[PDB]
RNA sequence: CAGGUGGUCAGGUAGAGCAUACCAAGGCGUACGAGAUAACUAUGGUUAAGGAACUCGGCAAAAUGCCCCCGUAACUUCGGG
RNA sequence: AAAUUCCUUGUCGGGUAAGUUCCGACCUGCACGAAUGGCGUAACGACUUCUCAACUGUCUCAACCAUAGACUCGGCGAAA
RNA sequence: CUCGAUGUCGGCUCGUCGCAUCCUGGGGCUGGAGCAGGUCCCAAGGGUUGGGCUGUUCGCCCAUUAAAGCGGCACGCGAGCUGGGUUUAGAACGUCGUGAGACAGUUCGGUCUCUAUCCGCCGCGCGCGUCAGAAACUUGAGGAAACCUGUCCCUAGUACGAGAGGACCGGGACGGACGAACCUCUGGUGCACCAGUUGUCCCGCCAGGGGCACCGCUGGAUAGCCACGUUCGGUCAGGAUAACCGCUGAAAGCAUCUAAGCGGGAAACCUUCUCCAAGAUCAGGUUUCUCACCCACUUGGUGGGAUAAGGCCCCCCGCAGAACACGGGUUCAAUAGGUCAGACCUGGAAGCUCAGUAAUGGGUGUAGGGAACUGGUGCUAACCGGCCGAAAACUU
């Protein structure tokens, strides 16, 4: 009751619909997937399904990971993730060895696209958090982009935890909710997803079906 | 895009030649005014002997903008000046006729009378 | 070639003439006024191309009633009925933004 | 800012023992009938007569 | 070529045009130049594009080399000896071998040389 | 040791000029280097639309700039402005 | 109502969409005044104060780029 | 308490908390017809605008808004910034004093020092632990983030009302503000891109180019980074409740929401959605791989040596990056460079020829030059290799 697929962001183009409006889409190669494992509550305590994606040469996969595919009877893929289901109904429509292509989604379905955001490096506080900074003139001495104050005074004699300071920004799991599927393309294994998708062009992307719609 | 302290040429014959923005009506702390947005303005320059005088607080709708506007089909419109029409409180122009071209964004903001008086709606 | 040329390929259009920056162009644009679907003519000077295939735009500039207007349509857009070249131009730039500060006799383009 | 107090013996040695040289790894090279040891990044230059073994 | 992602060689970016041109005059005159390792990674896609003008060898390719190299005696050996030497090789005209780092600043050194 | 020190000589092209620009004769590359796209600070550069709304205050920046030719107000001690 | 006015943002006119500052008067001068000069005054001011045109990262609201440091490696190596 | 120093008002930047609630949410009474109100009770989840004048705080005013809350934290915050006011030395006016001078009376002028040792906070590694050595995918104890709201239409000119006016509850569309990811468009930037052009020197000279003048200036500009641009979010449904409205019903033959027992009930609380997370020392789970030797001794859960699975270092690099880490690749190779062809940016090269007295113009030719994005190509460098790394048992 919650379909999912793994894929690769291929970039953004634009396309038009029947009302002659322009729709900025993000082309995702929702490629062919294969199951390799089924999590059951009597064995594992939860209910999920694995999914394997990506063409890899069979010499680049080491011997512990290879034998996990030999028990499933599947040639080794590159990526391997899980699709979290609810407390039932996993082994009623998924079998070990099944082929999940891109047409499990319809047109006009709403999806949740999660991924990994682009890296921004060690970033300051006017970029990581939107601090305003000080002025650029009127006497301001070397504090144009600095945070300013960070606490009170002798009560309390500390900085509170979670105080927004500089640091590294990005490379986080980011889920974008309720994006519209414009056109499924089973000929090429390509979903045209309306809007923006987290990641760099080439990164892994999990496309699940939305629940908020 | 027009905010507070912007100056706009006036695109009708009420007597005013240049108004200055005060608020952008539409909500708390709304920052910009595109085409079809209502401006409370003061009148900074006028023609001698006209209907309105210098220093009057008017309402006005923006009809021309130098900054581009993304229409919902991918096309844009761009003008060489910022223009407005001083309006009555029932969305009717105070003057009798409108100078220069206007934008077609005035159609879905129910400004039917400014469209019929404009020389060219784009 | 690009990676996404199997997605833009069915959306491309033929019967679009070969116009350069500096030409004079009619653009027939479909306009909905209620439920009427009329067709409005835009005659001006093409000043710009920003290429890419399905993502390519052009920009026309006319002088309407003492006030200059620029439109920036996409090429291969379905709200354009047809484009008709009126006059070829003899320019030296590719962006022609110097016409944003000229009026009258001085905003004229030659005839080849 | 200035240091408030002097650091104890246990706190100066814990930091100072981390200023340590990281050693390189040597590999075996036989040129001109003599065996030597160079790092692996200079493996090609040992075989072309560009490394002076002193 | 692919520009420098980061600070330029020798300080300014008007100085990197002079460093990469002087190293090319010396690489084409002697055939083997010892220098620092970052200044030789940066010479390899810059010198191999001057040999490609020598493999073509028209007047328009010789005027293009004279934009960068100021020394006419090494332009002659580029268009009469080096260029026709590489007529049957599809790129990769140079080679970087790594030398021992130099004393005094531990600057990692490397040689850059033509293939034969 | 980025500060201070009196006089003398003083080239070419552009230029009103001993300003400034690029050069001659003649000097020098001046004494830690080599790398690397972090924040942040300095020193510079550009900026859509708006144009003092910033601010104690147009502070800082931006703007004006040269030669020839027309033209030029109140006020005034008749010179000026 | 002042480089002088405490009460005080006095009151009235002007300027501004809005003016404790500014210009004009009024006189209820806490506490003006004739060489410790009184009242004016063209020119002049790196002086104080207010308005306006032109212009701009001063700001709405920030973005990016080069360089010197910061950061890494090798040498020398302090200080409160 | 501090005089062998605890820096003062306001503003900027960044905050956190209380509720004595300004808005939004739930209610009782009303001298509540309706619409708007008054008063009291519950409620802190989020939100609470920009300007004029003043050093100001405060306050008046302008234009809005769902509303423009009140307070604590050294009247939060100067080893974070400002220095206009107060509160040094200069000077002046008024007033006081014979004078020197003085004035919560005024007025112009007036240096804001510090390389972070410790805890604290924000990030990132190294070490060991988790009873063999490894690799992959994981459950979630417990936390972080987020939480705002308007206008118009329908129901309906209906209920209500003499009229004027004008709804509750339900259904829909379109916005403001704020956060996130993103680069297709719009826009910004562009220091090895293309073109025009001034001064000057140089390449022997002409023709063609370069060095330097802020990237000399100027017109453009792909990639990256970006916002002014794009798309999306704060939803729906449960649980236990606050004020308050009840049902059944005694003590008290009646009555009462309560003493036994059971309900309805809010942006607060808990689940649901997003993220972190087994150093959760109770150190988890499901799996696959290796699953094996040798020597010395005081024979010990003993020291060394050599391996397996697997990893690290070196090497070629990255849109990953301060260093480290992380990710891809290593000839069974397209990992970077070159090279070939596209895309894209610039806009018509040089040479030759024709037209003109010449400056310049036409032709050969969507020319030439060129970086990031895409695909072929085994030409250069990813090598002729070093360092780590696997098990006492016993009880039921
Ligand atoms: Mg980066
Ligand atoms: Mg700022
Ligand atoms: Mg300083
Ligand atoms: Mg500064
Ligand atoms: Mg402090
Ligand atoms: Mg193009
Ligand atoms: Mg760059
Ligand atoms: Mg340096
Ligand atoms: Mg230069
Ligand atoms: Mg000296
Ligand atoms: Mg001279
Ligand atoms: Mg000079
Ligand atoms: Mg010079
Ligand atoms: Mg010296
Ligand atoms: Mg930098
Ligand atoms: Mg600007
Ligand atoms: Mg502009
Ligand atoms: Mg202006
Ligand atoms: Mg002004
Ligand atoms: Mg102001
Ligand atoms: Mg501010
Ligand atoms: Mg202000
Ligand atoms: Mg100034
Ligand atoms: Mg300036
Ligand atoms: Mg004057
Ligand atoms: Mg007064
Ligand atoms: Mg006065
Ligand atoms: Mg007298
Ligand atoms: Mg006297
Ligand atoms: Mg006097
Ligand atoms: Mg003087
Ligand atoms: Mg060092
Ligand atoms: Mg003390
Ligand atoms: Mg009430
Ligand atoms: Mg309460
Ligand atoms: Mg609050
Ligand atoms: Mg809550
Ligand atoms: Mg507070
Ligand atoms: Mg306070
Ligand atoms: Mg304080
Ligand atoms: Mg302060
Ligand atoms: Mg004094
Ligand atoms: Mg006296
Ligand atoms: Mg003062
Ligand atoms: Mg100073
Ligand atoms: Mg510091
Ligand atoms: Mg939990
Ligand atoms: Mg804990
Ligand atoms: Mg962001
Ligand atoms: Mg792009
Ligand atoms: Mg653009
Ligand atoms: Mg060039
Ligand atoms: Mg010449
Ligand atoms: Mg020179
Ligand atoms: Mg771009
Ligand atoms: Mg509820
Ligand atoms: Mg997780
Ligand atoms: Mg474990
Ligand atoms: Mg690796
Ligand atoms: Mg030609
Ligand atoms: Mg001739
Ligand atoms: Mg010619
Ligand atoms: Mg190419």
């Amino acid at each position: 009751a919650r379909k999912g697929i793994l894929g690769t962001k291929l970039g953004m183009t634009q396309v038009f619909d029947e009302s002659n409006r322009v729709v900025p889409v993000t082309v995702v190669k929702a490629g062919p997937n294969v199951v390799t494992r089924i999590r059951t509550p009597e064995r594992d305590g939860y209910s999920a399904v694995q999914l394997a994606y990506g063409e890899i040469s069979p010499r680049k996969v080491n011997k512990p990971l290879t034998g996990q595919y030999t028990a499933a009877g599947v040639n080794p893929r590159r990526y391997l993730a899980e699709l979290r289901l609810d407390d039932s109904d996993a082994a009623t429509e998924y079998q070990v060895g099944q082929e999940l292509t891109a047409e499990i989604f319809a047109d006009g379905s709403y999806v949740d696209v999660t991924g990994t955001s682009k890296g921004k490096g060690f970033a300051g506080t006017m970029k990581r958090h939107g601090f305003r900074g000080q002025g650029a003139s009127h006497g301001a001495q070397a504090v144009h982009r600095r945070p300013g104050s960070i606490g009170g005074c002798a009560t309390p004699a500390r900085v509170f935890k979670g105080t927004r300071m500089a640091g590294r920004m990005g490379n986080d799991r980011v889920t974008v909710l309720n994006l519209l599927v414009h056109k499924v393309d089973a000929e090429n294994g390509v979903l045209l997803i309306k809007g923006a998708v987290p990641g760099r062009t080439g990164g892994l992307v999990m496309v699940r079906s939305a629940i908020k719609r | 895009v027009i905010q507070q302290e912007s100056r706009l040429k006036v695109a009708d014959n009420t007597g005013a030649k240049e108004i200055l923005c005060i608020r952008v009506l539409g909500g708390s702390s709304r920052r910009y005014a595109g085409i079809g947005d209502v401006i409370v303005a003061t009148v900074k320059d006028a023609i001698p002997g006209g209907n309105v005088k210098r220093g009057d607080v008017v309402k006005a709708v923006v009809v021309r903008t130098v900054k581009e506007r993304r229409r919902p089909d991918g096309s844009y419109i761009k003008f060489d000046e910022n223009a407005a029409v001083i309006i009555k409180p029932d969305n009717d122009p105070r003057g009798t006729r409108i100078f220069g071209p206007v934008g077609r964004e005035l159609r879905e903001k129910r400004f039917m009378k400014i469209i019929s008086l404009a020389p060219e709606v784009l | 070639m690009n990676r996404l040329d199997f997605v833009d390929k069915p959306s491309l259009r033929d019967d679009i003439p070969a116009f350069n920056p500096g030409d004079t162009i009619n653009v027939h644009v479909k306009v909905i006024e209620g439920a009427k679907e009329r067709l409005q003519v835009f005659k001006g000077v093409v000043i710009r191309r920003q290429g890419g295939g399905i993502r390519e735009t052009f920009t026309v500039r006319k002088e309407s009633y003492g006030v200059g207007v620029e439109r920036t349509f996409p090429v291969h857009s379905p709200n354009i009925d047809h484009i008709e070249v009126v006059t070829r131009g003899d320019v030296r730039r590719a962006k022609l933004y110097y016409l944003r500060e000229l009026r009258g006799k001085k905003a004229k383009i030659k005839e080849k | 800012a200035v240091p408030k107090r002097r650091k104890s013996r246990s706190n100066t040695r814990s930091r100072r023992s981390q200023w340590k040289a990281a050693k390189t790894e040597l590999v075996g090279v036989t040129v001109a009938g003599h065996a030597h040891k160079v790092p692996r990044r200079l493996l090609k230059a040992a075989r072309l007569g560009l490394i002076d073994f002193d | 070529p692919k520009p420098t992602k980061g600070p330029r060689l020798g300080g300014s970016s008007s100085h990197q045009k002079a460093i990469l041109a002087n190293l090319a005059t010396s690489l084409f005159e002697h055939g083997r130049i010892t220098t620092t390792e970052p200044k030789a990674r940066a010479l390899r896609p810059y010198a191999e594009k001057l040999i490609t003008h020598a493999k073509k060898g028209a007047l328009h390719n010789r005027r293009e080399v004279l934009k960068k190299l100021r020394d006419k005696d090494v332009v002659h050996t580029l268009f009469a000896e080096i260029g026709p030497f590489f007529a049957d090789r599809d790129g990769g005209y140079t080679r970087i071998i790594k030398i021992e780092a130099r004393k005094g600043d531990n600057a990692p050194m490397a040689v850059i040389e033509l293939v034969r």
